[PDB]
């Protein structure tokens, strides 16, 4: 009484509503530190003038 | 998983008995085990459940205060202590495994479980 | 200092001649390392 386990399972069946269907989630956070920027885009570099 | 029960047999009313059921394979750390029983000609009935993590126990009313369920995590074994045996307690008892985790323990009384042991007969004279 | 889960180390080496305490004066510590640990820290110790 008033003492419950904090976690609970998901019910994932093939027949479940799209709202209840499983979704895989990736969250990308972008960070500028006290450090060189080391993750860059594929944009090609050029000569310096 | 495979569930194997032991400890059934003939006992006189008023005695006490400890059941054993070893759980093996992919034993989830945040699951629970329950014991249920089916008497000849009756529906399967929940007896007691224990959560593997933390060891909190939930009992059916017919046995609460008389029976104790326990588990030894290191040994992966759950026990049903059947004290004050009565005639009506005569039945086949099955050890049952839950994979799904519930926030409300009482839900394990009604949840349909995944795997069942073979059962061991206890008969109370 | 371990800020936001990033372990920052600044340092400076200078020659000194004193057996009493910290020399009085002024000198700046340049950064050396930034470790992206995310480790919660509350205690530490020295090894000699």
């Amino acid at each position: 009484f008033n003492c419950y386990f904090p976690l609970q399972s998901y019910g994932f069946q093939p027949t479940n509503g799209v709202g209840y269907q499983p979704y895989r989630v990736v969250v990308l956070s972008f960070e500028l530190l006290h450090a060189p920027a080391t993750v860059c885009g594929p944009k090609k570099s050029t000569n310096l003038v | 998983v495979q569930l194997v029960e032991s400890g059934g047999g003939l006992m006189q009313a008023g005695g006490s008995l400890r059941l054993s059921c070893a759980v093996s394979g992919r034993t989830f750390s945040t699951a629970a085990m329950g014991w249920f029983r089916q008497a000849p000609g009756k529906e399967r009935e929940f007896v007691a459940a224990i959560r593997w993590s933390g060891g909190s126990a939930y009992y059916a009313d017919s046995v609460k205060g008389r029976f104790t369920i326990s588990r030894d995590k290191a040994k992966n074994t759950v026990y049903l202590q059947m004290n004050s045996l009565k005639y009506e307690d005569t039945a086949v008892y099955y050890c049952a495994s839950y994979q799904a985790t519930r926030s409300l323990l009482s839900d394990y009384a009604t949840w349909p479980y995944d795997y069942w042991g073979q059962g061991t007969q206890v008969t109370v004279s | 200092k371990n800020i936001d889960g990033y372990f920052k180390i600044y340092s400076k080496h200078t020659p000194i001649n004193l057996v009493r305490d910290l020399p009085q004066g002024f000198s700046a510590l340049e950064p050396l390392v930034d470790l992206p640990i995310g480790i919660n820290i509350t205690r530490f110790q020295t090894l000699l």
